């Protein structure tokens, strides 16, 4: 196996929705 | 009316980049009251209350958006978000795809779907997708920003200059826009960021926290201010989602069984459940109270029950990592809060009173670089659990294959009684060390080694293959059970020459940088007969690492590579390098241990951040000062005369071999109590009445 390691979730982008 | 509801949508998306998440949430609900069939709305909503960790409530006003307007893929793509930070990786997937089906020119879905591949450790696809996002929006932070890590992951450093130059200017820019940067406060230890920025970027991700907790209303807690309730003893909680197969553990298993009982009451907090390993299984026996708050996963709740327990002092192994829950912290139902071993570096957050640390490593002269009052340590903060988990590795013996310490070694718990039945074994002094002549049954060794034998039998004993571990005791592999055989390790098992000169690194690749392997390139060619050991960690990053080195005048038989292995093996085969180069940007630190362990002297050169200080005071405690470099040409010049001066490197080997053993290092009781010492020193400055102060002793 892949040793476990000190790991950090990345982060992700919302999407803000402009309304027209 | 279709102008009141879009007014009142798009000013809570101002309030929301604003940070004002509340007002955010009022008038994103005051919208969908005068348009209810409102999607934008509806999606909108659903993001603020995923930053709000209301994630089940986000996921109905998602699923709400879409039965209203079917393609609207920001609903998607933003849903997947949500799914992800609640560990549905496959669920996350389909709704990324699903948006990029949509509009393929997305590019935050790209990115989005980058972070699954780049978590799940596919860096290639990763690597793809957030430059697809880049080329459909150039300015994309959170995508150019992600994609550096994957590239430092794989050590390609295309650029790597003009890198770093946008990577800080990104950074300066949003701290200045008051914005979260993009850049993970774990990562900071890796670019040319100042300790300001560093700190700015730990305090704005605990802010994260804030929002998480304000929205459950709860008071203050009142805290014990004295220890009557417990009967003199001081209550302290230590809080981690990693009790279990993980590094912290591999570290720190023994600490809480070792606490002095008349004193101390240890409660030990997981945050994960049980993965049903012998590391759990010892924590949860040796603590005094063990609590799984993986059954509760209301943080509220969760605080509630920490504070009922009424500790005194609460631990934070966690920091910002994977399983943390650091909005425990940001309620304090503690009145004294510390970090602790898990996380190397600030937390950036009032919510942290202490951080525990030594001099060596983080020196008054940086403090500015943390937000804790720091907390000293006599030797140094870090601990390992080895002298407990490698017993075997204690002693050692050879086979002359004719003397050399590290080209064919054998281990084992009952390595001596072997011994006793070999009557033609010589004892070389350098405790000394055992040569085995090149006999009937070091012949049987060898045989064993070159055919790819498991193991044989010899007098009774069973003497085992060091490459296959696994398929005689998966429990002595992961280091969950002392291995019972005598353990052969060769050079030859990984490809190593048996006549020159083994630097070796351990550590992920992302640890290395161009200056580094110009660093190492210059030792190796210094040092004619001498080779570079290091680990495919991931894989896809040998290749860069070569043509790098190429490039730097390195032939790429200089270079070599072999996989990653089990816990026990990683250890054992330390013992066959002759020096570790430890890496500048940030160091080894279970790794560090790892390789000390072996008897493997460290080079190192401390830099300013923590995470780069920390192999300097392993080996400042380990006794070997002239180990630790002042600068890079002090670096080089003692790698180089590690490996040309054969005398001094044996002093210098002999000298980590025993100091392992005779120094504070991997003493776990010392540790503890030293580490009481601190606790208590801590509670008496609270419990006369003042607030957090540096405790420098
Ligand atoms: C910079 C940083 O994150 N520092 C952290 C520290 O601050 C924390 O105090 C340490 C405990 O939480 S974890 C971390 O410490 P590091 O030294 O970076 O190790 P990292 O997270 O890469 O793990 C590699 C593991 O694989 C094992 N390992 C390695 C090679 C191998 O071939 N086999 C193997 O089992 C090794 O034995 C390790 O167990």
């Amino acid at each position: 196996s892949n040793p476990p390691c000190q790991t950090h979730e990345t982060g992700t982008t919302n999407t803000a929705t402009t309304a027209t | 009316c279709p102008t009141h509801a879009d007014s009142l949508n798009n000013l809570a998306n101002i309030k929301r980049e604003q940070g004002n998440i509340e007002e955010a949430v009022r008038l994103y609900r005051k919208a969908l009251e005068v348009f209810p069939e409102f999607a934008a709305a509806h999606s909108n909503l659903a993001s603020v209350l995923q930053q709000q960790g209301k994630l089940q409530e986000a996921l109905m006003h998602y699923k709400e958006a879409i039965r209203i307007s079917p393609t609207f893929a920001d609903a998607y793509s933003n849903m997947g978000n949500t799914l992800k930070e609640m560990q549905d990786v496959q669920g996350a997937l389909q709704c990324y795809t699903r948006a990029i089906q949509i509009n393929p020119a997305f590019a935050d879905a790209h990115s989005n779907l980058a972070s699954i591949h780049k978590d799940s450790g596919n860096i290639p696809e990763a690597i793809a997708s957030y430059r697809t996002a880049l080329k459909l929006k150039p300015d994309f932070p959170d995508a150019y920003c992600n994609l550096a890590h994957c590239l430092q992951i794989v050590c390609d450093w295309t650029d790597y200059d003009e890198r770093m130059k946008k990577l800080v200017s990104i950074v300066a820019d949003q701290l200045e826009k008051n914005r979260l940067p993009s850049v993970h406060p774990h990562h900071s230890m890796l670019y040319p960021l100042s300790h300001g920025f560093r700190k700015a970027i730990a305090e704005r991700h605990g802010n994260l926290c804030l929002d998480k907790i304000n929205v459950l209303h709860k008071p203050p807690y009142e805290h014990p201010k004295d220890l009557k309730l417990s009967d003199g003893r001081l209550r302290v909680g230590y809080v981690s989602s990693d009790f279990g197969n993980h590094p912290t553990s591999h570290l720190m298993q023994s600490i809480p069984g070792m606490h002095n009982p008349d004193k101390f009451e240890v409660f030990c907090y997981a945050l994960s459940p049980d993965d049903g390993t012998n590391f759990r299984v010892k924590v949860m026996a040796e603590a005094n109270h063990f609590i799984d708050l993986s059954q509760i996963p209301c943080n509220g709740k969760a605080a509630d029950r920490i504070h009922q327990d009424g500790i005194h002092i609460l631990v934070n192994m966690n920091g910002y990592t994977k399983g943390a829950r650091n909005e425990l912290f940001a309620l304090r139902p503690a009145p004294i809060q510390a970090m602790w071993l898990g996380y190397p570096g600030t937390s950036g957050a009032l919510f942290m009173d202490y951080i525990i640390t030594d001099q060596e490593t983080s020196p008054a002269e940086v403090a500015e670089q943390y937000s804790e009052k720091l907390a000293y340590m006599p030797h140094t903060f870090f601990i390992g659990d080895h002298a407990n988990m490698f017993p075997h590795l204690k002693k050692k013996a050879v086979i002359d294959f004719k003397i050399y310490d590290n080209r064919i070694v054998l281990n084992g718990i009952d390595l001596k009684a072997f011994l006793d039945s070999l009557p033609d074994v010589k004892i070389v002094k350098m405790l000394n060390m055992p040569v085995i002549p090149m006999n009937t049954i070091a012949e049987a060794v060898i045989e064993m080694i070159n055919r790819g034998q498991i193991q044989i039998t010899i007098n009774g004993f069973s003497i085992s293959n060091g490459l296959a571990t696994t398929q005689i005791n998966n429990k002595a592999a992961t280091g969950e059970e002392v291995p019972r055989t005598i353990i052969v390790t060769t050079r030859s098992q990984y490809g190593l020459p048996e006549d020159a000169i083994v630097y070796c690194n351990f550590n992920q690749l992302y640890k290395i940088d161009p200056s580094t392997l110009q660093m190492w390139a210059n030792i190796l060619k210094r040092v004619p007969n001498s080779v570079l050991w290091l680990l495919r960690f991931p894989a896809v990053g040998e290749p860069n690492i070569q043509q790098y080195a190429q490039n730097m005048g390195l032939p790429q038989n200089r270079i070599i590579f072999s996989p990653v292995a089990p816990k026990e093996e990683h250890v054992r085969r330390g013992q066959l390098a002759d020096v570790c180069l430890d890496t500048p940007l940030c160091n080894g630190h279970t790794t560090g241990m790892d390789v000390l362990w072996a008897g493997t002297p460290m080079v190192t050169m401390p830099g300013e951040t923590l995470a780069s200080r920390v192999a300097a005071s392993q080996l400042t405690c380990l006794g070997c000062l002239e180990l630790i470099a002042k600068n890079r040409q002090e670096y080089e010049d003692i790698a180089v005369k590690l490996g040309t001066d054969l005398e001094y490197l044996k002093k210098v080997r002999g000298k980590v071999w025993k100091q392992r053993i005779s120094s504070p290092l991997f003493n776990t009781k010392q540790y503890t109590m030293e580490l009481e010492r601190l606790y208590l020193q801590m509670w008496e400055h609270y419990a006369a009445g003042n607030k957090p102060d540096h405790m420098i002793k």
